[PDB]
Formats: C-alpha cells, structure tokens, sequence
C-alpha cells in the first residue's frame, strides 16, 4: 500500500534499529526516485513526515523542475543523515548469537579464535551490494535477518589467504585454505559489529572530477553521496578449526593484514581496521 | 607492502568538505580528505607530465593517456594503486558538529502566511537572522564550535569566502498555505547547522601523510622512473598546490615540515629537494629552488625513460584543454602576515580589483585577461582580444576562436562553468615564522601562443600590488 | 549635531500637516532614482499610535513600520512629545539602500507613550486601498518631493510597486 | 492581573534594591531548576547605559538586552519615567520557554531619555570576570531565591548559566 | 632523546620496584584521556613470568602481551639484562592509535632469561578479580599519570576496559 | 613638463624638510576623493635609510618603498644626494591609477651611497601604531593636502588607508 510509503522514513526515525533496514531503504527509494510525484499534494498531510518540508522551502522559480531536482538532491543527503543518526547498533542480539555459536563449536570439538577487530577510518564493505544502491548507488554488505552490516567471511578469509601466500608462498597456502583437491584447514564465519561509539553508519561523498576525462575541456565534478560504516565500531568473528598446526599461521596473520584495508578503498585510506581483541579456546 | 616515505605538512587555511560542503558535519570532522590529495597529486601529476612532454617534445597528451601510462603507480579499472595514501592528525578522535539548543520559537511567529526570505548574519559575535520582509531577530544558540572573532572577520573582509557564503546563510520559506512550528524548527535548524558549520575554518592544520607502496608491483619495465616521477611530482603539488576549495587563490596551501624516508633507493634525491624547503632565507632564493626543482626534471642528469611508449595520444587543440607548467611566471613576494594577503587576493582577480584598475587599467582589456587566465567568469568588444585570427594587441588569442561563429573552444571559455584558474596563488613558510606568497601562471593547451615576459610583468606587478 | 527626521508612511490622511520640512535643508536621503524607490527606513519593534500617527514601544521583536527618512524637525512648534536621537547613522535599518550616509545624524522619532489601558494586539495591515496609494502621492510626495511629477516619467512604478515596499502593524484601538 | 517588572543583568552591580516586591504572591517566571534560568526575556532595539543601566531605545534590531522578568511592582518610586503598556504576553521575546504565560501582563522596564546631545554608538558586553560573577547573584539573585546556597550548594551549575545565555549591547558612555 | 619504558600489565606485584625515572617529561605515549587508554603497545613472541616476573623469549606467534608505553630508564640496575632497542616509531604496533610518535624511540622491555632449564609451556591468561585491577590502578595510572583521580572522575570506564584490553600469555614456572 | 618629485612615508623621525615648491600650480597626480591616496608611486628594487632618510639601492626585487607625488623642488641644492629621470609616462609603477596623465615626469628620489663595510640586512616595516600615524597626518598630510577638512570629510578613510597599504623595508643600522 502507498501509505506504508509516504510514512516510511517517519518509522525509520521512530522504530530506529528496530525496522528492517533493508526493506526500509529499499521503500524509501520508492519516493526518492517519484519524489516529483510524492510531492504534487500527496505528503498524506501529516506533520511529522519529512516530505512536506520540501513544500515550505522554496530554491526555484523559473523551473518547478529544477525545484524538483534541488530539492531531491537535499532530500538524498536528509536520507543519508536520517539513516546514519537513526539507524544506531545494539549488538545484544550479535553477543548471544557468538556466545551461542561458539557453544555450538565447542561441542563440535572445533578450536575457535573469536577476533574483535575495530574500524578505525570510515570503513566501505561491500560497496557494490545493494543497500541504498537504488538512492545512493554504492551500497553496504548487509544482512537484513541480522539488520546489520556484516564482513563476510568469504572476504576475511580472501584476504588472510593472500597475505599467507604473500608471505609464506603459493603452497603453504593450499595447505592451509585448501585447493580444488582438497578441503581447507581453516572456517571462517562473518564478521558482525558487537559495539559502536556512538553511529554506526556515516554519510560521505565522492566527487570525480578527471576520472575518464580527455582533458580539462570535459571536466566536471560528479558527487556521490553515500553511507559508510562510522569509525570505531566494533566487529567480531570466528576462526575454527580442527588441527592445531593452522593456529599458528592465523594466530600471527591477523594483527597484520587488519592495519591495511578490509574492504573497499583501502587505496586511499578508508577500510583500516584495528585488531582489538584476540582469543584461541583449545578444545582437545 | 612497506612504508615509502612521511610527509608532515601543514595546511593553511584549509576549506575541505564532504557531502556537505563543509569540513565539519553532524558525524564527524574531516579537515584533510585522503581522496582529495590522492586527486590532486594525479592533476598535478598530469600537469608535471604535460610540462615535460612539452619541453622535451613540443608534444602534448590527453590526461586519459597519461594516467592509463602511470596505471602501475596510480591504479585503474584494471589495475589497483601500487601507493596507499594515509592521513594522519591529531585530534583525530570524535570530533562532530553538535547544536545543543537554538532559540527560533519567535521568527516562527515571524513567518506565518507569509512568503518571505530568511537571512542569516553575525552581527558583532551575535548572529542575527535578517529576515528579508524588514525583520531582524538576535538568534541565540549553544554549539561545540567555538568561532573566534578572528574567522567571523576573516570570512567577512575575505570578499570571495563572504561570495561563497551566499549559499549557507539564506533560505526562502512558503508559509502561506499553513506551516506547522516543529517543521519550521526543523528547516531553520539546517539552516543554522549549515550555517555554523562554514565557519569551522581551522588553521595551522598538520597532518602525517604516509605512503605504502605495494612491492608486489616491482620493477616490470619502466615502475622505477614512473614511480620516480611520481613522487616529484608529489613534491610539485605539496610545493604549488593546495588541499580543499579555492586553493588557485591560497586556501589550503601547503608547507613541508619533515620528510623521513624508508626507502631511499626510490627516494634519496625526492627527500633532498623536500628538505631543501624546511629553511628558506628569503624571497628569491625560494624562486630559485623552485626553479631548480622544476628543470631538475627537464635538464638534470636523469628527465625521462619512459616517454619512449606510444600508449599515449596527442591533444586535439580544437577539442582539448591540458595545463602545464612554465617554470618562468613564478614571482614571489614575503607577506609577513597570511590573512590580509587573502583579503586581497580578491583585488588581485576582480574585474573591478583595484589592483587590477592599476595594472592594466583598461575596460574590455581586463575582462578578457580574467576571461583567459582567472578561471571561468560570467560574461553578461572583448572577443577581439581573445580571436585566434584577429588584431594582437595584447596577446590573448585563444588557439580555436572565430569572429560571430562559436567552436568548441569559443563556448569552453565563455560558457563552461567548471574551469580552473590559470592565475594561481600559493602561501607557503618554513616554520621560521616568515612566509612567500608564490604567485604564477600555468600554461594552457588553448592559448595560441602568448607573449611571456608581458604577462610576467602583468603578473609581478600583481604579486607586488596583491601585498 | 546635524539631525534627520523620520516621516511616517501609514495609510492614514495625516501626511500634509506634521511637520514644516517641505525641502529639508538641500538633500533627501530616500531618493527615487528611476530604478525605483530606495534607502528607505524600518523601524521594528514599534507599533503604530494610529491616530496622531506615531509609534508606541513594544517589546515584541516582530512589529515593524515602513517610512522614509529625511532632515528637520516637525511644524516650528512640536519636539515636545517625541523621540530625538543621535547615533552613527549605521543603525539604520534601511532597505533598497541606493545612496550613502553622512557618516553621523540626529534622528526625531514620532513617539507616542504607550498608555496602557488593555492587552495589545498588533496586526499586520499591508497597505493597499490604492485611494491612498494615490492621496500618498498627493499629499506626500508631491510636497515631500518637488522631484516628484517633475523629473521622471516613471510614477506608475513609484505608485505600483508601494504595495510591497511599505506596510506597518495596526493596534487597532 | 499580576504585574511584572523587568530587571536586566550586567556585569554592573548596582540594581540591588529597587525591586522592592518580594514576590507578592506564588509566581516568580524565571525557573531554576538545577539547569540555569528558565523564560527568559530579551528587548530588541533598546541600547543600555552603565549608570546603574536604564534601558534607552535605539532603531537597531540587533541592540538587544537580556535580563529576567519578576513578579511586583518596582517601589513607585520609579517606572514614572519608564515605558509601561500591556500585550498579550505571546509577543514577549521569551527565549527558553519552559512555561505556559497567562497570555497578559503589565510591563514596567528601566527607561531612560535617548540622550538627544549623545550619539548612541555601542559596544556589546557578555557576562564574565568571575571576579564579578561570584557576586552578580548577590546583586540580583540572593534578594530573589532564598533557597539559593539551600538548593543549589553547588556554584558552577548555576554561575555558567547567566555567561551563556545572558548578554546585551552597551553605549560605554 | 625520549627513552620509554614498556611496563606491561601483568596480575601480580611486579611493578613496585623496577624505575628510576618514572617522571620521563611532557608526553607519554599510553595516554588516558577522558575516551580510555590510548596507544597501549603489544608485543608478539613474549610470555610474562611472575616471579621476578619479566618477557622471556619464545617463538610461539600466538604468545601476545601488552601494556604502557611511557618515557623512562629501566632503575640504572638494569638494561644489563634488559632490551634496549631504537625503533623508527612506525614499526611499533600501538592499539588504539590516537596520533603520531616521535619518529623514533628508545624502548627498555625487561627481558629476562630465556630460561634455558625448564621448558617452555605457554598459558593464556587475562585479567580479573576486580580488587588486583585496582591495586595495580592505583600502582601505575595513579603514579605515572597526573591525570588519575586529579583530571578524571569517570575512571570507573578504565576499571572496565584494562580488564579485557589487557591481556597476555604467560608461564607460571 | 610638469615637474615633480618623490617623497616616502616611514614612521621615522626624518621627515622634516625636503621640498621647496609644494604646488607648482593647482595641480598633483596623488590626488584624493573620499578614497583615500590615489595614484601612489611605487618603486622597488630600493629601501629606505630612514635614520640619515634617503633610499638606499638594493639589488633585490623583494625590497621596495611606496611614497606619494609632490609637484616641486627638493632644495634645488642637490644632485648630490639625489637622482633625476623623465619618464614615458607609464614606466610608473602606480596603486589605485586614477587617470591618464600629461606624456611628461621629473621626479626626485631622496638618494644614499652604500658605504659597503657592514653586511647590512633588509626588513619589513609596516605603518602601525596609528597615534604616529596621527603625528604623521599632523606632519607630512596636513600641509601637502589642506584641501582636506575643506573639501573632504574623510579625514578618518585617510589614516585607515594609510595603516593598510603604506608599507615599506629598511636597512636596520
């Protein structure tokens, strides 16, 4: 129904954390990408829908279009900071969830290092993933039954490995992580934030001016509001396995590949990350 | 990956921004952007490159050959960066934007039913939110940000940041259909937070610039002197540009405090020209580094190895505009104290400038020196000083300008609005409390061919007059 | 040491007999100067005494009149219930200022005390009722400004354009 | 009704006994409640003087005064000088409301003459020099809260309050 | 230079005589202030003791330990078997980066013997049982830091915090 | 030709005598209207012996003086202490140009010799201290430009102007 629409972002701001985000976003790109359309007399008439203040604010007259797109731009970096301030981590729920699991491997009879690691710079993972990919077009790894960002242990494990084969050859490697004949040594579950400071997303840009430019006749800067994981929020995963002889490799690896990124950007210093936190639990 | 070398620097007055123009926002503050001096160390390392090739070769390449050429140091679709940039500062800690509380209940009462203009103004330390239907109102506030008298004054007799204000301080507000008070709150709430946070206008501003390099990338055929150049022309931008906004008019200029390397053989010679900047006595001696820095690369004992590789693409002076250096239009000047000198810089580039009414003292003259040099104006003849073909007077002669006819050049000087400052002006010191401004001109790939040593006059007496 | 003199501009019949200041000394600060009517005068925080059109303080930031400003003191035979004040003739608040300033003046306000008899209730009355926007020229103008009617072809935007420039908050006693 | 008299805050220290009305009743509007002052009144267009400062009127919106409204009548010796409407108490600029006015009350400020053979140049001044600030309240705060040093034993809290929020524009003449 | 003094942060009371300048000069490293403890070091390869309890040699790069980092000598007795080392201060992994470090250093770790005897049996252990968190609280942060219980109330986070940011591996031979 | 010569503005005490003819006629290029100092003739390459008064030739384009245009003669007893030159008319080096001027120049530099033994050091000085400055308008802009306070009131634009863009080096002996 259109009036789970137009009443979309009035629950974001007040079922804050507690409201499917991604559902969330992905309604409210419904309006930002009709906003000329939300806003000819249809803001439900409510009071505390933000989508009427963009019918007292005026930033054009000679164009109702240009009014239109002016508007929209303000209204895609209210949407940016509304989910940033909002959208705040509780991570009760991640704490029993690794407590749990961490149960569970112990009666597996597996050996687990739970790592807390710390975002130290506006951290970008998964930024082709849809989150807020139909407003912002970059977008954010995450998992909408959690409701959080998470680092997926596939990329964990991608960038533990190609350290470990950096520094200990193209075989020490597939002993460990395995090759197409056989099994790795080594588990990996996602990484989900158990603790933040105070955000846990951010809004950012990103304005290209040459990139893919001939000269300076065809510059022109293209800003790119985006959201990014706020710093100093707090990841947790797991590492399990059931030989000892791959402690040790992982052990050593995991202050060191962690200082240099974990997501996206790391080029220009974005997804530095901090290991807060160490623990091995030997079972047998 | 191991460390290559750290810079620490130190920004004057700088203007950053991110998704909201300013450097400081509700989240967090962010005085010096990563991606931007990842950007503007590739746009002067174009530059850099297009003064060489030029030089050496009377040749000049479109930017997207020359960073397709230095993909192995700088990255792109296909390859990742072999450098990773840092920012390091102090203060890094949280340090966002908050407004505790804004007392606004009484202009609300002020905008009912009535379409009217709300301005914002500090008045004497007080702000005031003028409103435009004959109105005036002493906002009071309590915020985090602590502006000093010192940047309300600054951005008031600064006449270009008082011009880049006029999109922070002003909102026009429809009232007459209803307007509930909680929405007005709302809207003058942004209103003052974008208000407020223009004038987080810091100074001093240092920071620890580290650079990684990715040794998995080692030397394939030609990543040493790419890598090389590269960093020279890292020290060209920490040398003549700036971080932020408005840094072609000294905003944001930047000023070599210690350079350690780790590295040195990549690095030995690059760290001996940055340390050659940590003392500077006087005015021409800075001239004269700057000159041997700049032909170190053109003349010494090593300028190129790799130019020799037909990836790249000449211009095409009828489509492409491209900026290099001339390493002859570098006049400096001491200022002995850095805010009146950007108060008037703004003398020095207005068509009205009383140190331009001085200089060139002439109406249609002036209006197509700051056509050509001093970025992109708004022109409302004068085109007769800026033909290709036509009378030479004053040599402005853009290379594809034709009487009553337009061209891809003749719409790109008269209606582009995105185009750089030619006229650029630097600030730099040497933390021996005494400062040069570097005022200079670079070259554009448009300009037909120009009489140097005119405007060099035009521009010493700038330099001498914008003090 | 040299003085001004704020005249009202209210929609009232009260312009012709207040004052003695037909040409001032040589000057007008509010001048007309084709493009339309400039550097005229607010003076918030002000309601309007309507009969014996003058301004009662109020302390509300909110109520404001319109009028222009020129030089004198009013009749020859007044100053014994106004406002008189010397200032850095920067404390204007002036609107559509097309002129400059003598750097320091004197100002007489038209006060009326504020003989509290009741709650107030100011109320904004733009002016309209274009009977007085044509008495404003009339009896304003026409003796205010020997300039007017005489110098420009350009009445009809000096006479149209009034409705926005000038209003005032009526008391309504 | 009830009447309230409108006592300013420099960091002058003269104003002790001229409010000679303890409260006269129950009501006192300004509220502290362990934060700092509650509804609180500011006066636009009204410069001020250092003579134990009346508030003398300018035609500058920004020349403004902060001070705290109380409940009485200021001993008749004074408010005979003074400017005294009423108004329906929505048109007070009361800057931190946390209460609900009755909507009318009477209005008695210290007004002086505006000093027609001065020219009312100012220069604005916040409250500071804890020096001073320790015994600001004892100029005005002690003769109106009995419970002050009773309540509020701690000084900080409610001695960086009227720094914050509580200032004016000065002739410094 | 500035000398630093590496005092890790072990559970039993090895840290009562061990200093002779623990006054170093103007800027610490390990930092407390008022957002917890800043650029606290950690160190691979080292297991504690806690009878003369120091870093013993080992080469399991599990073994982890960490603790201050302030500018100090090693007591003038020692640093005849201690680990005195210049490292170009970016080859130091601090948690908790707040800023930058002096672009080199002067470290004493104490470094005993490598206990050629026994033999190496590695124990991970943490830190807990809140009364030995707050003896050695009032044993170093008290000492070393001017800050505690002089600059900060709110220390009651660091009680909370050093008992799981700390931690080491350990022997108990 | 109109004759002419040139004189600086230092802080310095040796600005007391160095023009016979002051008018020559009715005629300066250094005139005023409400802007302040027009036309001001820049040199550099030069500083200024302000003690022994005179400008002493430098070879450094960082140095220069910027003084005014006087009509005249210096004493007509020099040349050995001066330089003489007739110029196209813009070889000047001027700040605010107002005009284009008569095709024609003489002027006079108050000239000094190196009497090279000491490794003299050039400085920045900058006209400030504005009750000098007011010595200076007393001295060096009452006489020259009586025209002022008789034709202009901007008696204050003057001293302002000159405390911002009248600035010169010196020797330092």
């Amino acid at each position: 129904a259109i009036d789970f629409l137009v009443n979309i972002l009035e629950l974001i701001k007040e079922k804050q954390c507690n409201i499917n985000l991604f559902s969330a976003i992905s309604l409210t790109s419904i309006v930002y990408n009709n906003f000329g359309e939300f806003l000819s007399n249809n803001q439900s008439y409510s009071t505390n829908n933000p989508l009427l203040k963009y019918h007292i604010i005026i930033l054009n007259d000679k164009n109702k279009t240009k009014d239109v797109e002016e508007k929209r731009n303000i209204f895609k970096r209210e949407v940016a900071e509304l989910i940033s301030r909002n959208f705040k981590l509780d991570g009760e729920k991640v704490r029993n969830y690794f407590d749990s699991l961490k149960e569970v491997l112990k009666s597996l009879k597996y050996t687990i290092v739970d790592v807390e690691i710390t975002t130290r710079t506006r951290a970008l993972i998964g930024v082709s993933t849809s989150l807020g990919k139909l407003i912002f077009g970059s977008g954010i790894s995450f998992d909408p039954y959690m409701n959080l960002p998470y680092i997926p242990a596939s990329e964990i494990k991608g960038i533990v490995r190609s350290y470990i084969e950096g520094k200990l050859g193209e075989q020490e490697a597939e002993e460990i992580f395995g090759n197409e004949e056989r099994e790795g040594n080594v588990n990996f579950t996602d990484a989900y934030p158990t603790r933040s400071k105070d955000f846990l997303f951010v809004p950012d840009v990103i304005t290209p001016h040459y990139n893919g430019k001939k000269s300076e006749a065809d510059a022109e800067p293209r800003p790119v509001i985006h959201l990014t994981i706020a710093p100093k929020v707090t990841f947790r995963f797991l590492i399990y396995y059931k030989r000892e002889d791959v402690g040790k490799p992982i052990c050593d690896s995991m202050p060191i590949i962690l200082i240099r990124g974990l997501g996206a950007r790391s080029s220009v210093g974005y997804s530095l990350f901090e290991l807060r936190k160490i623990e091995v639990i030997k079972a047998a | 990956e191991e460390l290559l070398m750290s810079l620490k620097l130190k920004a004057l007055y700088p203007l950053t921004g991110g998704y909201n123009r300013h450097s400081i926002n509700p989240f967090y503050e962010e005085l010096v952007r990563p991606t931007e001096i990842k950007g503007l160390w590739r746009w002067w390392n174009r530059v850099l490159f297009n003064t060489l090739a030029y030089s050496t070769k009377g040749k000049l390449y479109t930017y997207e050959s020359i960073d397709r050429l230095f993909e192995d140091v700088f990255g792109s679709e296909n390859k990742k960066s072999a450098v990773r940039l840092e920012v390091i500062t102090d203060e890094g800690n949280d340090n966002r934007f908050e407004l505790s509380y804004v007392e606004l209940d009484k202009v609300i009462d002020c905008l009912r039913n009535y379409k009217r203009k709300v301005s914002l103004d500090f008045i004497d330390n007080t702000l005031i939110a003028e409103i435009e239907g004959s109105t005036k109102i002493p906002i009071s506030f309590k915020s985090n940000l602590d502006i000093d008298k010192i940047i309300k004054d600054l951005v008031h007799n600064n006449k270009l940041l008082s011009f880049e204000l006029l999109g922070f301080k002003s909102v026009e507000i429809d009232a007459t259909k209803i307007s509930d008070k909680k929405i007005l709150k709302e809207i003058l709430r942004d209103l003052i937070t974008n208000y407020l946070e223009y004038f987080n206008i810091k100074q001093e501003v240092t920071f620890t610039l580290n650079i990684y390099l990715d040794k998995s990338r080692e030397h394939k055929q030609n990543f040493e002197d790419k890598l090389k150049f590269a960093l020279y022309s890292l020290l060209v931008f920490i040398l003549l540009g700036g971080i932020g906004r408005k840094t072609s008019r000294g905003f944001g200029s930047l000023s070599i405090i210690d350079v350690k390397c780790y590295d040195n053989s990549i690095c030995k010679k690059i760290e001996d020209l940055a340390k050659n900047f940590l003392k500077i006595s006087s005015g021409n001696e800075l001239k004269s580094k700057i000159e041997s820095i700049l032909d170190c690369i053109k003349n010494s004992c090593i300028d190129t190895l790799y130019i020799e590789n037909n990836i790249l693409s000449e211009i095409d002076p009828k489509k492409n505009v491209v900026y290099f250096i001339n390493s002859d239009l570098f006049e400096v000047k001491r200022i002995n104290d850095k805010e009146k000198v950007l108060a008037n810089i703004y003398k020095a580039v207005s068509s009205e400038g009383c140190c331009i009414k001085s200089i060139i003292t002439d109406k249609y003259v002036r209006k197509s020196f700051l056509i050509a040099f001093g970025g992109y104006r708004k022109v409302e003849f004068i085109k007769n000083y800026l033909c290709e073909t036509c009378e030479t007077v004053s040599s402005f002669n853009i290379v594809d300008f034709l009487l009553s006819e337009g061209s891809f050049m003749s719409d790109y000087i008269l209606q582009y609005e995105h185009r750089n400052s030619l006229l650029r002006f630097k600030l730099i010191s040497d933390n021996s409390n005494n400062s040069y401004l570097i005022g200079y001109i670079l070259h554009s790939s448009y300009f037909k061919k120009i009489d140097i040593k005119y405007v060099r006059c035009i521009l010493e007496k700038l330099t001498y007059c914008v003090i | 040491s040299t003085q001004r003199e704020y005249v009202f501009i209210p929609i009232t019949n009260s312009i012709t007999i207040d004052v003695k200041i037909t040409i001032g000394g040589s000057d007008h600060i509010t001048n007309i100067d084709e493009r339309g009517i400039h550097n005229v005068l607010v003076i918030t925080g002000y309601a309007v005494d309507e009969k014996n059109g003058r301004l009662v303080p109020t302390l509300d930031p909110c109520d404001y009149v319109k009028g222009i400003l020129v030089a004198g003191t009013p009749q020859q035979a007044q100053s014994n219930d106004f406002l008189t004040l010397k200032l850095p003739a920067n404390k204007l608040y002036l609107i559509r200022k097309k002129g400059n300033i003598s750097d320091d003046l004197k100002i007489y306000i038209p006060y009326s005390s504020p003989d509290a008899r009741n709650s107030m209730k100011t109320k904004p009355v733009s002016i309209s009722d274009d009977t007085i926007v044509n008495n404003i020229i009339k009896e304003v103008f026409d003796k205010i400004y020997n300039i007017t009617q005489k110098e420009k072809v350009k009445i009809e935007k000096v006479k149209e354009d009034i409705k926005e420039l000038f209003s005032y908050y009526a008391l309504e006693q």
